[PDB]
């Protein structure tokens, strides 16, 4: 049960300021430290800074101190990273990770949290359309289209999980409306199109929106 | 400043392969250094710390050695579920520089499987809202590289497309890619017949697939 | 389960 869980994804203009947590599960939140690491969209790992879940004074590197705040809560269970003066540079990954000392400058990160993802824009959120990929095609092809929402991230599931195999969710596309769009699709036994049901469960938490999408036949 | 050159950048190479990966600090930090795996849109995780020590869980294949500013990752035999970009880090404490390992991403080589292509058209949910859009899928194919040209009433169309690539999976390490073309209700419902052409190595001659409006 | 306090010992190894 040993684990890191952080907040969820925000979006946030320019010169705003964002607060995400991480919150420690399965261990003693203060019998380790806790370290944070930034990854731009498409780049690699960037190490921003570590706090010492005792005291509370952090440690960084050069461009991550003032701006950023790391911070202990009157909650002995999670730390937490501000950004202020958010700008387009700062839209990323933000990763939560415990900090180990296997000695002097023998420092590693053995549990690592899921990620919350900042994205810095004036434009407000926007919940996706959900269309069906209709099997008209031994297997059939189907699937959902979510289009035109706004900020990422959109997770797809297929029968609230129970159906994994054959499932391919790819990758959000940037649209030239400053939208994204992503389309999921499953493949299924063609004798079974007639007999079991097929929905997607779209979920979009920025906007609040749930959708589930039934596909079949035209 | 301090940095960590990681080469090669991404490197290919067949199931049971011997892959080396090595990282090179422009100075010397201590004689530690870790090893992290980050598979596709998962949060990394630890591989190595101190050079040699794997981490709990980790398959034996991965190994660890270097000392001074020369470090090398070892996977004895390239395993399907291994597909990741892997990060070296090095963590100076005086001065708070841990920098990454620009990052390698494996991927693997495998016989050629040609894709499976399907055509979906728009939803009439879709065009009710005034656009259309119509999505080419190529299925479970290797390797990458594939062409997938749309045609309408045999027109080749251009910029009114986009492409959208799977990582290579973990368990048969081939891909899926979605094409999709957008357009107007209108533009829509001015042509009759549409295509899309995939060309691909593992196809002996361009496949297209078609529909026309209506059923 | 005292390995944070060395992380701040180790910055003044000067
Ligand atoms: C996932 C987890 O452990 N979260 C806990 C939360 O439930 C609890 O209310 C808080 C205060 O004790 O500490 C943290």
């Amino acid at each position: 049960q040993v684990q890191l869980v952080q907040s969820g994804s925000e979006l946030k203009k320019p010169g705003a300021s964002v607060k995400v947590s991480c919150e420690a599960s399965g261990y003693t939140f203060t019998d380790y430290a806790i370290t944070w690491v930034r990854q731009a969209p498409g780049q690699g790992l960037e190490w921003m800074a570590w706090i010492n879940t005792n005291t509370g004074n952090p440690t960084s590197a050069q461009g991550f101190t003032g701006r950023f705040v790391f911070s202990l809560g009157t909650s002995v269970n999670t730390t937490y990273l501000q950004i202020r003066s958010l700008r387009a540079e700062d839209t990323a990954v933000y990763y939560c990770a415990r900090l180990r000392r296997g000695g002097y400058n023998n420092y590693y990160m053995d549990v690592w949290g899921t990620g919350s993802m900042v994205t810095v824009s004036s434009a407000s959120t926007k919940g996706p359309s959900v269309f069906p990929l209709a099997p008209s095609s031994g297997t059939a092809a189907l699937g959902c289209l979510v289009k035109d929402y706004f900020p990422e991230p959109v997770t797809v599931s297929w029968n609230s999980g129970a159906l994994t195999s054959g499932v391919h969710t790819f990758p959000a596309v940037l649209q030239s409306s400053g939208l994204y769009s992503l389309s999921s699709v499953v493949t299924v036994p063609s004798s079974s199109l007639g007999t079991q049901t097929y929905i997607c469960n779209v979920n979009h938490k920025p906007s609040n929106t749930k959708v589930d999408k039934k596909v079949e036949p035209k | 400043d301090i940095q960590m050159t990681q080469s090669p950048s991404s490197v290919s190479a067949s199931v049971g392969d011997r892959v080396t990966i090595t990282c090179r600090a422009s100075q010397g930090i201590s004689n530690w250094l870790a090893w992290y795996q980050q598979k596709p849109g998962k949060a990394p995780s630890l591989l190595i710390y101190g050079t040699s020590t794997l981490h709990r869980g980790v398959p034996s294949r991965f190994s660890g050695s270097g000392s001074g500013t020369d470090f090398t990752l070892t996977i004895s035999s390239l395993h399907p579920e291994d597909v990741a970009t892997y990060y070296c880090q090095q963590t100076n404490s005086f001065p708070p520089k841990w920098p990454f390992g620009q990052g390698t991403k494996v991927e693997i080589k495998r016989t050629v499987a040609a894709p499976s292509v399907f055509i979906f058209p728009p939803s009439d949910e879709q065009l009710k809202s005034g656009t259309a859009s119509v999505v080419c899928l190529l299925n479970n194919f290797y390797p990458r590289e594939a062409k997938v040209q749309w045609k309408v009433d045999n027109a080749l169309q251009s910029g009114n497309s986009q492409e959208s690539v799977t990582e290579q999976d973990s368990k048969d390490s081939t891909y899926s890619l979605s094409s999709t073309l957008t357009l107007s209700k209108a533009d829509y419902e001015k042509h009759k017949v549409y295509a899309c052409e995939v060309t691909h190595q593992g196809l002996s001659s361009p496949v297209t697939k078609s529909f026309n409006r209506g059923e | 389960k005292n390995e944070q306090e060395l992380l701040e010992l180790d910055k003044w190894a000067s």
